[PDB]
RNA sequence: AGGACGACAUUAGACGAAUCAUCUGGAAAGAUGAAUCAAAGAAGGUAAUAAUCCUGUAGUCGAAAAUGUUGUCUCUCUUGA
RNA sequence: ACCGAUAGUGAACCAGUACCGUGAGGGAAAGGUGAAAAGCACCCCGGAAGGGGAGUGAAAUAGAACCUGAAACCGUGUGCUUACAAGUAGUCAGAGCCCGUUAAUGGGUGAUGGCGUGCCUUUUGUAGAAUGAACCGGCGAGUUACGAUUUGAUGCAAGGUUAAGCAGUAAAUGUGGAGCCGUAGCGAAAGCGAGUCUGAAUAGGGCGUUUAGUAUUUGGUCGUAGACCCGAAACCAGGUGAU
RNA sequence: GAGGGUAGCGGAGAAAUUCCAAUCGAACCUGGAGAUAGCUGGUUCUCUCCGAAAUAGCUUUAGGGCUAGCCUCAAGUGAUGA
RNA sequence: GACAAUGGUAGGAGAGCGUUCUAAGGGCGUUGAAGCAUGAUCGUAAGGACAUGUGGAGCGCUUAGAAGUGAGAAUGCCGGUG
RNA sequence: GACUCGGUGAAAUCAUAGUACCUGUGAAGAUGCAGGUUACCCGCGACAGGACGGAAAGACCCCGUGGAGCUUUACUGUAGCC
């Protein structure tokens, strides 16, 4: 890299489309042929002339959920949990600890719902908690 | 402008790739066709993804 | 300033550290970090 | 709820470094020779393309006056728990 | 990494001006001698216009209608050719005459012979008597922003990544971890979780587990915008008009 | 003849859709405004490789559209194709 | 070195030519730039040089960037001349 | 008025033109194609068969989920009136 002698990485950029411009290059009508490939061209949206993009309905929603760390807890040293927002875990609504994967440490695991398979396997090793 | 989404998907729901989808001919003359009536199960798209595609599709 | 007035000498160009441009840095065919400098671009990887 | 003592800024400006010779030419700022200045190699001009020919540029200086903005004294108004 | 006189302001010129309309209102065209006016003393033809000398100048084959000065179009000169011939005008074959190049199995013209119904558009199909274009010139149509998706490229990788703001010369650049995507899915939901939903079922079946993502970006395409360009008859609003 | 009045979702009409500044079944000007135009026309360099369709289904649909079918580019499967 | 393939409209895909601007490098120019004209020149194409005349002051080349990037047709707009 | 001379000097049109006829052919009525037949070159005054002559993006007709004006026991409204 010398500045007039630059060299961008293969096969990153390639010359942009130019439509309209002579008939050699394949694109003179551009593309279409009399029919709505006139400006406006609005297709629709998504549409035919028969609304398949419905049928009926079915819904709801209140406050609820969580979020997932597997019984790959076995990343982290000994005993206490929450703290490992600093190793692995970002944004929580709550947290709880999933089965999963097998445990391999002795740790306090301080969390917000266990699921079941995975506090048999948490104390199995020794320690549990909870809230 | 971020594309509005379509509203009306309300209707179908993100699986893994493909939207789980509602069915058919549930509620209204319901005096016609028996084992028809045990159709409540679900539906994707496979054709029509190509249509809407891009609309139900902030639904990630 | 001072180190930096000379800087109507066409070809020369001088900055601190923490700037280092990409370009400025290879238009440039030779550099001279001095010393303390050269140990900070060092300390900021 | 209106007015007296100076700082800075606005409205003219001043200072401001260092190049000569030959070739070609209508004319050189070009070419080739030797030089020089630079907190000034921004720019524009001069008979072609000029850091040192000119206007300037870095930098420095500057206001009788009239607004302009502020530092602090005056000036008012004040009994707070 | 805006225009450079058909561009860029409508307006680089005494432009909202000539001009048009009763009025509201509509609205142009038109830049360039030269370094310096040194802007052609004088003689000549001519009433003058204009010109040829003689001069200024590097140049007037820069002379004012002035740099450069393409094309259509108009002329003078002519080397080859043409008055028994039926022609989309050329192509292929070819004698004769004239010439001599970016020197190469050369250039101009062309008696005669063979073949031969322009282009575009639009069409099942157009020599078409279907459409368009008098000619030459200039000018004239897939863009940008933001979102989406996909491919290629690059950095990291169970992680990837910053936004506004602060700092810095309208910077590649440090800060900022709010935020966002990803490591878990299934159900309308409560909820359960490598499983879950339906189900009385520890049946069957649906989606799912067997780890690769994420930021930036060239290209493709979609959406939102006028979204390739030119074109209605018409609608609405506010004015101007009974000369 | 002079001076006046009535103005567009309005005026005036011995009535003809008649006149309102040289084309009035609703004037003119400016704006909204690049109204909208499934219609028509136009859309500017070159060569190389492949190469369609004018059909079915539904359509206030029938010279429009959507999904299929046919084209291409790319991954992937791997003898399934003739 | 053999051996295959290479008509093609809508249309997909690929490699390229030329224009203006910018960056870096490297050059040309009053002993004549660009432009204009003329030529019997070169490359598979778009397209590239050269020599001469005109012109009288600016311009190429390499590599990369970015575009108001290419006209013969729109009863296209403006000018000129038939 | 036309016509001859002197003076002045437009226009619509126009893809390029060296622009014959018959019987055919053909997008089904050909200066331009086939096969024949006829025809030396260039004007001037005249005629109107052909160039589907020129002029006006057919006014009839159909189409567009175009417009506008009008009608009514079409729909939904509304100024006003009881
Ligand atoms: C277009 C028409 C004309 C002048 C005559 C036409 O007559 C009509 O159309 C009669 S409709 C009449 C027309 C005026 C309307 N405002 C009212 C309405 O009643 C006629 C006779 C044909 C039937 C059609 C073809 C024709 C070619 C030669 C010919 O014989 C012509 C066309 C091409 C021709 O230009
Ligand atoms: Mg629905
Ligand atoms: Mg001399
Ligand atoms: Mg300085
Ligand atoms: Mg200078
Ligand atoms: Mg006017
Ligand atoms: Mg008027
Ligand atoms: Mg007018
Ligand atoms: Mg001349
Ligand atoms: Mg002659
Ligand atoms: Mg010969
Ligand atoms: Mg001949
Ligand atoms: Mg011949
Ligand atoms: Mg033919
Ligand atoms: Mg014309
Ligand atoms: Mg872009
Ligand atoms: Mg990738
Ligand atoms: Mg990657
Ligand atoms: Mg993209
Ligand atoms: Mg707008
Ligand atoms: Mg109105
Ligand atoms: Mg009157
Ligand atoms: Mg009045
Ligand atoms: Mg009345
Ligand atoms: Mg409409
Ligand atoms: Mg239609
Ligand atoms: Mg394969
Ligand atoms: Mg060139
Ligand atoms: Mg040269
Ligand atoms: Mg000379
Ligand atoms: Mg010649
Ligand atoms: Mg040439
Ligand atoms: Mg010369
Ligand atoms: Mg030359
Ligand atoms: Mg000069
Ligand atoms: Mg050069
Ligand atoms: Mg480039
Ligand atoms: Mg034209
Ligand atoms: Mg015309
Ligand atoms: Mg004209
Ligand atoms: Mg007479
Ligand atoms: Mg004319
Ligand atoms: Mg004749
Ligand atoms: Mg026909
Ligand atoms: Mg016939
Ligand atoms: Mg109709
Ligand atoms: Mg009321
Ligand atoms: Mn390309
Ligand atoms: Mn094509
Ligand atoms: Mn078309
Ligand atoms: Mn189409
Ligand atoms: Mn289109
Ligand atoms: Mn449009
Ligand atoms: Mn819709
Ligand atoms: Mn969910
Ligand atoms: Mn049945
Ligand atoms: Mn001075
Ligand atoms: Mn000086
Ligand atoms: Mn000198
Ligand atoms: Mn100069
Ligand atoms: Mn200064
Ligand atoms: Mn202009
Ligand atoms: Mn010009
Ligand atoms: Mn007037
Ligand atoms: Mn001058
Ligand atoms: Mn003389
Ligand atoms: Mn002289
Ligand atoms: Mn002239
Ligand atoms: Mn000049
Ligand atoms: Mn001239
Ligand atoms: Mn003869
Ligand atoms: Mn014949
Ligand atoms: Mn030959
Ligand atoms: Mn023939
Ligand atoms: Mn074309
Ligand atoms: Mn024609
Ligand atoms: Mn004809
Ligand atoms: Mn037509
Ligand atoms: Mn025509
Ligand atoms: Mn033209
Ligand atoms: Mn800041
Ligand atoms: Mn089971
Ligand atoms: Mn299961
Ligand atoms: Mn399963
Ligand atoms: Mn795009
Ligand atoms: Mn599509
Ligand atoms: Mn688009
Ligand atoms: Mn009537
Ligand atoms: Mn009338
Ligand atoms: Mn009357
Ligand atoms: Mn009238
Ligand atoms: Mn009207
Ligand atoms: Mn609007
Ligand atoms: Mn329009
Ligand atoms: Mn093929
Ligand atoms: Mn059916
Ligand atoms: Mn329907
Ligand atoms: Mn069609
Ligand atoms: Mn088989
Ligand atoms: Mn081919
Ligand atoms: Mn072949
Ligand atoms: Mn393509
Ligand atoms: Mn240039
Ligand atoms: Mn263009
Ligand atoms: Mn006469
Ligand atoms: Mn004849
Ligand atoms: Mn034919
Ligand atoms: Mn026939
Ligand atoms: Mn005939
Ligand atoms: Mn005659
Ligand atoms: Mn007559
Ligand atoms: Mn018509």
């Amino acid at each position: 890299m010398k500045l007039h002698e630059l060299k961008p990485a293969e096969g990153s950029r390639k010359e942009r489309n130019r439509v309209g411009r002579g008939v050699a290059t394949g694109n003179g009508k551009t593309s279409g042929r009399g029919h709505k490939g006139q400006k406006a061209r609005s297709g629709g949206g998504v549409r035919p002339g028969f609304e398949g993009g419905q049928l009926p309905l079915f819904r709801r929603l209140p406050k609820r959920g969580f979020t997932n760390i597997n019984r790959k807890e076995y990343a982290i040293v000994n005993l206490d949990q929450l703290n490992k927002f600093e190793d692995g875990t970002e944004v929580t609504p709550a947290l709880l600890v999933e089965s999963g994967v097998v445990k391999n440490e002795k740790s306090g695991i301080k969390i917000l719902g266990n699921g079941s398979l995975d506090k048999k396997l948490t104390v199995k090793a020794h320690k549990f908690s909870a809230s | 402008p971020k594309m509005k989404t379509h509203r009306g998907a309300a209707k179908r729901v993100k699986r893994t790739a493909s939207g789980q989808l509602k069915r058919s001919r549930a509620f209204t003359s319901h005096l016609f066709a028996n084992k028809s009536t045990k159709q409540k199960r679900q539906l994707r798209k496979a054709r029509l993804v190509s249509k809407s595609d891009m609309k139900r599709v902030k639904q990630l | 300033e001072n180190e930096d007035v000379n800087v109507e000498l066409s070809a020369r160009n001088i900055p601190g550290v923490q700037v280092t441009t990409a370009q400025g840095l290879n238009v440039l065919d030779i550099t001279n970090a001095d010393s303390l400098v050269i140990t900070e671009a060092a300390a900021k990887k």
